[PDB]
């Protein structure tokens, strides 16, 4: 059983990847406030730029949660 | 509708804005000072438009205390 | 990018050409001036030269060591060979200081340019020394442009305005040396 | 436009901000200021003050091999392009103030 | 038991992602201060670009912490 | 052990937030006092992710 | 069996890259908020100037991912 | 051992916020001591962590 | 196969070298977004220093890589 | 001594504490200098806050550097 | 074979000192391109500042890839 | 002669304080760049600050270099 | 043999101090392009400073190298 134990301390490190897109979209939501006090009047295209931004960022978080379900069951 | 800093923004240009930073100065001077401050302070002329080359309407200012707060 | 070599030398002879010859060339307001921006010297060490300037005053043109300028990030300080510098400045306190004394300011607002020569041109519009604002009215209006507060937002700029400008005096009359 | 009464009390900055700012409501890439240098009790020469709006034309005459505007570090709260909106208003009204005290004591 | 003590071990490890959600958030949580400072007239329209930045960053802190629900009750 | 390290992210994010308000005050210190209001609603919004580490702390040592 | 559970233990620490990629991917697309809100007459030239440095260094994070499987399988 | 790694970024993120003291008091200098209560009130809401760190690391050990 | 185990264990070890050139490389392409947000008319030759920025800073992602195949493979 | 070895191994993990506190030193110190560049005549008055600045943040240090020593000698 | 083992997770485990070098490389080659977007004039000794830069910090990835081949070759 | 190992495993997780600090002594000493690009009229009194700064930052790096010989020699 | 074997894992993992190090280097040499694009006048002068920083933050990276001779070779 010792790769059944294996696939817990394995997946477990896995997913601290999730740190840096936690970190990622801190600074890209907060770069957001920092955009909309500048210009309000462009306040409602910064969120179309965000949402693209946070996509794009979100499938590197589902590339770390790929990983921590292909080591579990796979 | 423009994009720069809080006075532009609001339709107020940068002379209006920072001589109303030099009208409130001048209205917390003390006063051995701030009645000569007055008499930069004050705005007398007149304007008229030219759209046909010889007529046109008026306006007047005869203003005693600054450049005005409200909306132009 | 600059196709259009213009100037006060170039328009001369362009001028001799579509007016009456009986007028000599209109002058320039750069004929009146001999400090210019990329003329390499004008700092000779520690004390460079500050053109504090105001509409209705020249308050001073002699050399400074040090200026403490209120730029609208925060307070700033220029020595010698400063890099160079358009700031825009908040209400504020302009020191300058050439050695052991120090005159003290207040200004409205308005922009200080450091030239990459090093000549310093603090360009405002009211600069009041602290010797005669009171510290008594300042709060009595203070307290009411903290009040009105309407949805007219030109209103509400000047109000800003309001605010922010007596804010930094009294700030800077409680505080003094 | 015709501005006349200015000289009646006296000139001030306010006031040539007033006639400054009516001139912002036209948007030209130039302003021309026509006055008369007050140089002594004599010689009164004409002088022709040029005022560009600030990048419709101004930071493309500064425009060599880069710029000579990007010596400059600019400490406002806004971009380049409208600090210089606030900035050429500025100088419009500082060369329309000068004008009019040149003219009057011309 | 191999696993039983490994799970702890994994989860351990797998809980350490919220600390990327709580250093991102510092950064968007200091952006709407300097957001207001620099204006205070739009100070409530950038706390609706606030809790839409700061809720699709906790989607981050449920995805960890689905992780550390995921290997220890599978 | 190894689980508690998911507050240095939380040591790190309110010294970026406390640092931003020294600075959010040594601009205009008049909405200095909205900044607290908007701090400590940042804080708490913060802690909640600190108090999400600890209770699996608690879960890990507890269940 | 320790190499089939150290293949496993393995590319849960082949997958902590994903983290940093995650935080530069919000850092470059929080400076696409910011570098928008500055001038908006350039804002589709700096758009097709993050995605292609955002293909640019999601390469790194599938680079990352080429190192996953073929640890797990090869 | 790693139970007081929490304390990495307590520090890291105490040296942004009393790094805003130094530029917030350079940028205006009149308001330099109200900073400081903002930075004390902060920096002592920021340790909090650091107690809650340095409680972990002997709930494990003595208990 | 501990010989051969521990190579797997070390090849994930050795792949998070792809996190820190994630990170600099999103920073290093926002800085563009930031560059050629102030002065467009020079923003071609920022992108003629940006890819030299990037081939050499892939130059660490790709020695990071050659450490790995000299693992695994030597 | 397998305690005597884990008082080895769990002290050197104990210390990496000290790389927050080092970063955040040279941050501190490093706006120290660009504080004292934007006005040098409070250069006076930054010290009195870098130097409070400096004793405080070794606080944690300190706390780090007592459970260095609690761990190894009791 | 543990210690033959040794050498490739521990140079598994040494060159996660190129992680933060290629972090280092992004924020230098980030700061060249905001470099010659402020004054093109200066933007070819930049460069020349810029590889005076890059030299000098591949010095401490070329002092971690000496230490990968200590490992294993030594 | 798991003490005699675990010495030297304590040893290098020890020394990793030192990643921070010269991450920390990166931007103490950019800032002194920018603190001199300024007004260099006080790059002899920021070097005073940038070395004072360098000396309690080494505070924390000798702490950790003693801490390491202290798992090693004591 | 152990012995030597936590030689093979304790000098890899003590080099990773060079990430920071590596990473310090890249702001400082980062810091030296913009402070060079701002005034060109002292871009000789702040070359001094940043040597004077590429020398003496190497000093933790001598510190750093120092000690894993010190397990390797002591």
């Amino acid at each position: 059983s010792v790769l059944a134990a294996s696939k817990m301390v394995g997946a477990g490190c896995a997913t601290i990847a999730l740190a840096g897109v936690g970190a990622g979209l801190g600074v890209m939501f907060g770069s957001l406030i920092n955009g909309a006090a500048r210009n309000p009047n462009i306040a409602k295209q910064l969120v179309g730029y965000a949402l693209l931004g946070f996509a794009l960022t979100e499938s590197i978080a589902l590339f770390s949660l790929l990983v921590v379900f292909l080591i579990l069951f796979a | 509708a423009p994009s720069g800093p809080f006075y532009r923004v609001a339709g107020m240009s940068y002379l209006r804005y920072s001589n109303i930073c030099a009208d409130l100065l001048r209205n917390v001077l003390k006063e051995p000072f701030k009645a000569k401050a007055q008499a930069r302070q004050a705005i007398h002329f007149r304007q008229a438009p030219y759209v046909d080359g010889k007529a046109g309407a008026s306006k007047v200012y005869e203003l005693e205390n600054g450049i005005p707060k409200t909306a132009n | 990018e600059a196709a259009a070599p213009a100037g006060p030398k170039e328009f001369t002879e362009v001028w001799n050409k579509k007016a009456p010859s009986t007028l000599i060339v209109p002058e320039f307001p750069s004929n009146y001036t001999a400090v210019k921006a990329v003329g390499e010297g004008q700092v000779h060490g520690d004390a460079f030269p500050v053109n504090f300037y105001t509409p209705h005053s020249i308050l001073s043109q002699a050399q400074k060591d040090t200026v403490v300028l209120p730029g609208v990030d925060g307070y700033f300080g220029v020595k010698a060979s400063h890099v160079p510098t358009i700031a825009q400045l908040k209400p504020g306190v302009v020191e300058l200081h050439s050695g052991a004394e120090s005159e003290k300011f207040f200004v409205s607002g308005g922009f200080a340019f450091v030239h990459p020569n090093g000549v310093t041109d603090i360009c405002v519009l009211e600069a009041a020394t602290l010797d005669q604002v009171d510290p008594a009215a300042v709060k009595s209006a203070l307290a009411a442009a903290s009040a009105a507060q309407p949805t007219d937002e030109f209103e509400q700029a000047a109000n800003r305005a309001a605010i922010e400008l007596y804010s930094a005096l009294e700030s800077a009359v409680e505080a003094k040396a | 436009l015709a501005i006349a009464d200015t000289y009646k009390v006296r000139v001030t900055f306010g006031q040539a901000s007033l006639i400054v700012e009516e001139l912002i409501k036209h948007n030209p890439q130039s302003y021309q200021i026509l006055f008369n240098k007050f140089r002594s009790a004599i010689s009164f020469k004409p002088t022709v003050a040029t005022i560009l709006s600030p990048d419709l034309l101004e930071k493309q005459l500064e425009d060599v091999t880069g710029n000579s505007l990007d010596a400059y570090d600019i400490e406002a709260s806004h971009e380049r392009s409208d600090v210089l909106r606030d900035l050429t208003e500025f100088h419009l009204g500082v060369t329309l103030y000068n004008a009019m005290l040149e003219n009057n004591c011309s």
